[PDB]
């Protein structure tokens, strides 16, 4: 099973560079191209580079070679993207990308990685439980779920039971609240009926302020 | 001997046209009786990705064999140290089009050991002057080149 | 470098209906044409390459077609998971460039949403804070008014709301709005309601509950 696994994302002040990560499992790592790509939403996808792991050779989109650096380490199967002096034109996803040897086009993705490039310092989520009460059920189901409150920069991740739990779950796009901060919200619909017997707790991740929290949402 | 320019094709016509490899007869799986008439090709000269770990890579008619290992030898004589090299062979894949003749193990797909893609319109040349039947310069990443069925010779 | 114009920007199709998207490179990219299909929150996936060949796996509902500068996407009968923005890319010069992709919609019948409401947490409360949730579940269309009451007095300006990525499978939306007081002017009320209006309702829901 291909995959390429990028690094989380990075919080970056401006005229600072970043050095973001892609390892390839499920292949010969030195034996395939990896390219890099960027997707905003104004300029959707652009074409970074390629990296030849095999021979060391690497090709640079001339839009981004003042920018960019691209790297291996054959030993860890890991490619690396250095992205130098940045502005807020840098805020964006980066995808690692491999080519299969039939043309500059690519078969397996990364998971990209967002960038935020800002001067404002990192901020950590609270998490509350939205508790199932009477106040929440319809036709036999119960509406549970986390708020994320109070966190910078995008994004905040969120699984249920370890991921275990995906049936039914929406976790909101992030809304912009006035201070400059996030919030979110995950909810879930279940039986009604096993309220008494199920456990459900949300799993929140925030890499740039190294937030794992867990919480156990339970009926009042 | 002049290289070929990328997307050209020699003969200039269309594959599966008499004057080429001529016309595709059929799917060749695993499971199949004409799977017997293919046999891998074994040459310690040529360098056989198999990056599907089957070995299918090495899987061809004897046509394709006979005009691959002329190749083998012309690729070591234009630049010593470097190899023919085959990234497909016959295929299982699908990882063609709908009815390519690498599914009855009539085409390969081909680079430099080296993997130096400034070498391939040179590579697709020495094809042609092995013999193979069509020879295209199909992407910056390989020539594909393939072979008139058995019974058709 | 090569210019991709990929048009329509945006389609809104029910399923079984056909898709059409068009690709045209500002010069000659021969056949060295590709197609992505990203679904919401996800990597592009490849999907035809070589202008038509489908790579392996991808249903014989999608199909290309062309060479030279005019390219075509079709997928003949879309489905609800078909909802994804599609994108063309050539790597006939280089750099390799992308069209700026075309999103594809889904419509469907009216569903009504289920309305849930949460109080603010203790904990929340605690830290001086009270967030109240109004939740609206697998709704169609998008358009869906929320107002929130408190003591029924209409409330502006405390709020914010957002909705979700159309649904793969449904091909519904969701929405959550939150209510924002500080704990002092939570106290200082007893009645807080939700009130839903959309199209798949008779009249508008509302959910609510007493503080206490
Ligand atoms: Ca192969
Ligand atoms: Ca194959
Ligand atoms: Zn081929």
């Amino acid at each position: 099973q291909v995959q390429l696994q990028q690094s989380g994302p990075e919080l970056v002040r401006p005229g600072v560079s970043v050095k973001i990560s892609c390892k390839g499992s499920g292949y010969t790592f030195i034996d395939e191209a990896l390219h890099w790509v960027k997707q905003s939403h104004a300029e959707s996808l652009e074409w970074i580079g390629v990296i030849r792991p095999y021979s060391g050779e690497t090709n640079y989109n001339q839009k981004f070679k003042d920018k960019a650096t691209m790297t291996v380490d054959i030993s860890s199967s890991t490619a690396y993207l250095e992205l130098a002096r940045l502005t807020s034109e840098d805020s964006a996803i980066y995808y690692c990308a491999r080519d299969w040897e039939r043309g500059d086009f690519f078969d397996y993705w990364g998971q990209g990685t967002l960038v935020t490039v800002s001067s404002a310092s990192t901020k950590g989520p609270s998490v509350f439980p939205l508790a199932p009460s009477s106040k929440s059920t319809s036709g036999g189901t119960a509406a549970l779920g986390c708020l994320v409150k109070d966190y910078f920069p995008e994004p905040v991740t969120v699984s249920w039971n370890s991921g275990a739990l995906t049936s039914g779950v929406h976790t909101f796009p992030a809304v912009l609240q006035s201070s400059g901060l996030y919030s979110l919200s995950s909810v879930v619909t279940v039986p009604s009926s096993s309220l008494g017997t199920q456990t459900y707790i949300c799993n929140v991740n925030h890499k740039p302020s190294n937030t794992k929290v867990d919480k156990k949402v339970e009926p009042k | 001997l002049t290289p070929l320019a990328y997307k050209q094709f020699i003969p200039n016509v269309a594959e599966k046209t008499l004057g080429a490899s001529g016309r595709y007869e059929g799917k060749i799986s695993r499971n199949s009786e004409r799977f017997k008439e293919l046999t891998p090709n074994y040459n310690p000269d040529i360098i056989f990705k198999d990056e599907e770990n089957t070995g299918a890579d090495r899987l061809m008619t004897q046509r394709c064999k006979d005009k691959l290992n002329a190749l083998a030898i012309s690729v070591m004589n234009q630049w010593p140290g470097v190899k023919l090299r085959v990234t497909e062979g016959w295929d299982e894949d699908g990882h063609h089009s709908e009815e390519s003749l690498h599914y009855e193990g009539r085409a390969v797909d081909i680079t430099t050991s080296d993997r130096d893609r400034s070498k391939y319109g040179m590579l697709a040349r020495l094809a042609v002057e092995a013999g193979f039947d069509w020879v295209y310069y199909e992407s910056k990443a390989h020539i594909h080149c393939s072979v008139k069925a058995e019974n058709s010779v | 470098d090569i210019v991709m114009t990929q048009t329509p920007k945006f389609l809104l199709v029910s399923a079984g209906d056909k898709v059409t998207i068009t690709c045209k490179a500002s010069q000659s990219v021969s056949n060295d044409l590709t197609w992505y299909q990203q679904k919401p929150g996800q990597s592009p996936k490849l999907l035809i390459y070589y202008a038509s060949n489908r790579y392996t796996g991808v249903p014989d509902r999608f199909t290309g077609s062309g060479y030279g500068t005019d390219f075509t996407f079709t997928i003949s009968t879309v489905q609800a998971e078909d909802l994804a923005v599609y994108f063309c890319q050539q790597d006939y010069g280089s750099p390799p460039t992308f069209g700026g992709g075309t999103k594809v919609e889904i419509k469907r019948t009216v569903a009504a949403p289920s309305v849930f409401i949460f109080p603010p947490s203790d904990e929340q409360l605690k830290s001086g804070t009270a967030s109240v949730v109004c939740l609206l579940n697998n709704f169609y269309p998008r358009e869906a008014k929320v107002q929130w009451k408190v003591d029924n007095a209409l409330q502006s300006g405390n709020s914010q709301e957002s909705v979700t990525e159309q649904d793969s499978k449904d091909s519904t939306y969701s929405l959550s709005s939150t209510l924002t007081l500080s704990k002092a002017d939570y106290e200082k009320h007893k009645v807080y309601a939700c009130e839903v209006t959309h199209q798949g309702l008779s009249s508008p829901v509302t959910k609510s509950f007493n503080r206490g």
